[PDB]
């Protein structure tokens, strides 16, 4: 399963 | 920028006249970008599928790309690639008794 | 033995040909069993080992929409990096993105590890204490900052110790068969004479599964760690590995060489010598 | 300021085109359209994660959106149908996480009809308190109502002497149907202000009731357009 | 896929009470939960923003709580008032279906009548004509009201600064009935 808890750069 | 390493071989051990699969396992490159053909007698065959872009911890891409194929006693075998690291396009001949 | 779960995020800018490239692939150890190519006709997660088929359409949707999400997020990225390094437009760039979790025989955790890559070099990347971040550049600090705001390191933390556990012990229960099975390597040698007064042996091992193998050349019973060609543990396209390790021998001194196969699969540590 | 969101009202024929503008001058790289029907929440359309790509949300059919500039995502109707008359909201985040949660904008009325000869202006008059009830009370309770108007988008409003006045006052939660079975009916909203005895039998008082219509922009009777159509009644001491 | 619930989508609360109002939702793999007040015609108030971290967020009278475990919100408003009558939507926000509403609740909060005197009135047309309407008022706020030439519309709250409720009922037929 993807990790999901995504923060732009 | 980084040069790719190249393995040809066969999936199972080469008997002549059995129904095999020729594979060419490219590594170590960088950028992504690259031209993999596989070789019967120095002409490119159609019929390729690949695994999907992965790499290394090093962020070195490989890639595997494979063919079914029928060896015999004299057909020759080769892969050709290309990639903007390589002086000329690398040509690796297929040895089973390698 | 231990297990692994990783996934591998390539993006390439393609600047006047549309949208950058983006392939996500899922590994299981050394095996493939999800894929994501934005030049593929699905636009889905699509399956690509047998024993994640059993997963229903709610898990198909989700990752379909998180693998979205994540190629969104590196679209933009792109865009941002590309200003931090104050780079031209026509200039093509890569991001590249692992992050996965490693697991005991008992099946607890072992340990969690991220890094993030532009053109092939480190970017950032999750400390060991799966706390804080070591920031390459000046570039990547800025970004550190963003994710030290946004607690990214809590809640990968969470993912890696929790969810990433929980998923890579149901599919190695699901594809048990394949996953959690040992194929011992099936031994043979070659000998090449490259002229006269040498030759070149090499020691082969084929049809091994897992990947772990570990090909040793000795002379009178003595490791001849320093003069060996290692070649690269690569797949034989039918789920089992392929290695071989060569040495130069002087002609005549080939009895001198013994080449040693450890292997999980195997009940005893082989011993190979050269025989006419 | 924030998210622009144009128009706040239109009154369409069902296949007639109609393009939705969204403007935002934050520099956000997501952009959001959503729709709302009576009663329910907001159910994503389409998004944008920046210039140059759109993607499809939970709804998409039977609408259209472009993103070329970071500032403007335009939503666009190919042909309008019964089922899009609906509430139409866009928004704008920095990040898709959004921490601060999403810039929202005011909000686009749709209304589909069948023809522009379904829509009607409201007729508005004022009632004079009943002599009984302030007689019991001591109290004088105006009672304004408004009847046969399409669609149900209107605002009322009492004005007591030239100013808007608020307390002693009330309207109805929404709009009754005349024909209540019929899926195109004329609605009537009704209105109470409520002043003293005395301030109603005093002749120098004047209330008036304001219902402002939003309606369209060819037949031999007024064309139903954005009116404030007005009734009024004064105090009476005789 | 994200499904938020709001059960009930209606509730009626007497003024200076205390009330809950629930959310429900499918995917506790989340960036955010958001309560919003919604004014009838108008547009969307943001109340109050809790992180996937944070437990629990205060604004004056409004206080809500997050549990990811069972994947419910509750809103907790005190010494509840008829300015607090609204439609209120619970948002959860993930990567996968970003910002995504509720259904909605429909709060009521009723003021108290101290002085309830029900009766009906017959109410006279300003402009010269037969027009006529029956206005029934000043009843406590738990009665409620309900053929095609008859029309009768629903209760509102008229507080003159005292409080009474009115409704409204008119035909093309006496005030007697109804």
């Amino acid at each position: 399963e993807l990790f999901s808890y995504l923060i732009e750069k | 920028q980084r040069t790719p390493k190249i393995q040809v071989y066969s999936r199972h051990p080469a008997e002549n006249g059995k129904s095999n699969f020729l594979n060419c396992y490219v590594s170590g490159f960088h950028p992504s970008d690259i031209e993999v053909d596989l070789l019967k007698n120095g002409e490119r065959i159609e019929k390729v599928e690949h695994s999907d872009l992965s790499f290394s911890k090093d962020w070195s891409f490989y890639l595997l790309y494979y063919t079914e194929f029928t060896p015999t006693e004299k057909d020759e075998y080769a892969c050709r690639v290309n990639h903007v690291t390589l002086s000329q396009p690398k040509i690796v001949k297929w040895d089973r008794d390698m | 033995g231990s297990h692994s779960m990783r996934y591998f995020f390539t993006s390439v800018s393609r600047p006047g040909r549309g949208e950058p490239r983006f392939i996500a692939v899922g590994y299981v150890d050394d095996t493939q069993f999800v894929r994501f190519d934005s030049d593929a006709a699905s636009q889905r997660m699509e399956p690509r080992a047998p024993w994640i088929e059993q997963e229903g359409p709610e898990y198909w949707d989700q990752e379909t929409r998180n693998v979205k999400a994540q190629s969104q997020t590196d679209r933009v990225d792109l865009g941002t990096l590309r200003g931090y390094y104050n780079q031209s437009e026509a200039g093509s760039h890569t991001i590249q993105i692992m992050y996965g979790c490693d697991v005991g025989s008992d099946g607890r955790f072992l340990r969690g590890y991220r890094q993030d890559a532009y053109d092939g070099k480190d970017y950032i990347a999750l400390n060991e204490d799966l706390r804080s971040w070591t920031a390459a550049d000046m570039a990547a600090q800025i970004t550190k900052r963003k994710w030290e705001a946004a607690h990214e390191a809590e809640q990968l933390r969470a993912y890696l110790d929790g969810t990433c556990v929980e998923w890579l012990r149901r599919y190695l229960e699901n594809g048990k068969e394949t996953l959690q099975r040992t194929d011992p390597p099936k031994t043979h040698m070659t000998h090449h004479p490259i002229s006269d007064h040498e030759a070149t042996l090499r020691c082969w091992a084929l049809g091994f599964y897992p990947a772990e193998i570990t090909l040793t050349w000795q002379r009178d019973g003595e490791d001849q760690t320093q003069d060996t060609e290692l070649v690269e543990t690569r797949p034989a396209g039918d789920g089992t590995f392929q290695k071989w390790a060569a040495v130069v021998v002087p002609s005549g001194e080939e009895q001198r060489y013994t080449c040693h196969v450890q292997h999980e699969g195997l009940p005893k540590p082989l011993t190979l010598r050269w025989e006419p | 300021a924030g998210v622009t969101q144009t128009p706040k009202f239109r009154i369409l024929k069902i296949g007639q085109s109609m393009t939705l503008q969204c403007t935002q001058d934050m520099n956000h790289n997501y952009m959001y359209w959503y729709r709302q029907d009576p009663g329910m929440g907001l159910k994503l359309i389409y998004y944008s994660v920046g210039a140059g790509i759109t993607d499809k949300g939970e709804v998409p059919n039977g609408y259209n959106v472009s993103r070329s500039t970071t500032e403007d995502f335009p939503l666009r109707l190919e042909s309008a149908a019964p089922s899009q008359t609906s509430v139409y909201f866009c928004a704008s985040s920095e990040t898709r996480g959004a921490p601060y949660g999403y810039t929202f904008g005011s909000g686009t009325r749709l209304t589909v009809v069948e023809d522009l000869n379904k829509v009607f202006p409201p007729e508005v008059a004022v009632f004079e308190p009943s002599e009984a009830e302030i007689s019991h009370t001591q109290k004088a309770t105006l009672v304004c109502l408004a009847t046969g108007f399409y669609p149900d988008h209107v605002e009322l409003s009492w004005w007591v002497n030239g100013k808007e006045v608020h307390s002693g006052v009330c309207t109805d939660p929404q709009p009754l149907k005349e024909q209540p079975a019929l899926n195109d009916s004329r609605y009537a909203l009704s209105s109470r202000l409520r002043v003293s005895a005395t301030f109603w039998q005093d002749p120098r008082n004047h209330f008036r009731c304001q219902v402002q219509f939003y309606g369209l922009s060819t037949q031999d009777r007024a064309k139903p357009v954005t009116q404030i159509v007005s009734a009024e009644a004064w105090g009476r001491a005789d | 896929a994200q499904e938020v619930t709001q059960i009930p989508a209606a509730l009626s609360v007497p003024e200076g009470e205390n009330l809950v109002l629930n959310c429900s939702f499918t995917d506790s793999a989340i960036y955010n939960l958001q309560w919003f007040r919604q004014d009838p015609g108008k547009g969307l108030t943001s109340l109050l923003l809790i992180q996937s971290s944070q437990r629990e967020q205060t604004s004056g009278r409004l206080n809500a709580s997050l549990d990811k475990s069972s994947g419910r919100s509750t809103l907790y408003i005190a010494a509840s008032q008829p300015g607090d009558s609204a439609t209120y939507l619970c948002a959860v926000n993930n990567a996968g279906n970003m910002l995504t509403f509720g259904g909605g609740t429909r709060l009521m909060v009723k003021p108290h009548i101290q002085n309830p005197d029900p009766a009906v009135y017959q109410l006279r047309d300003s402009k010269s004509s037969d027009k006529s309407v029956c206005l029934f008022t000043d009843f406590d706020s738990q009665t409620n009201v309900s053929d095609s030439d008859v029309y009768i519309t629903d209760k509102c709250v008229l507080d003159m600064r005292f409080k009474s409720n009115s409704a409204v009922a008119w035909s093309n037929f006496a005030c007697a009935n109804a």
